[PDB]
């Protein structure tokens, strides 16, 4: 974005700078480990409430 | 008339019951 003023002039040069730089990492991590006993001709319940 | 059959869930057993003819075609399936 350049502009240009016929009417004045700025003394010297001037640079103004401005610098960002950001880095990140994360992990997350979940485990489930579960049994359960039952037999093999096993039926559900009906409970329910 | 057709062959009964007993479907057990506990012991995965099956059972058929009925002439021998018709026993006959259940234990070849």
């Amino acid at each position: 974005a350049a502009t240009f003023n016929p009417t004045q002039s700025f003394l010297g040069f001037n640079i103004f700078p401005t610098l960002t730089a950001l880095e990140t990492q994360g992990l997350t991590r979940r485990v489930y480990d579960g049994n359960v006993t039952m037999q093999s001709g096993q039926r559900s319940l009906s409970a329910t409430g | 008339q057709q062959a009964t059959l007993i479907a057990d869930k506990r012991t995965n057993s099956l059972i058929v019951r009925g002439t021998p003819e018709q026993v006959a075609q259940v234990a070849e399936l």
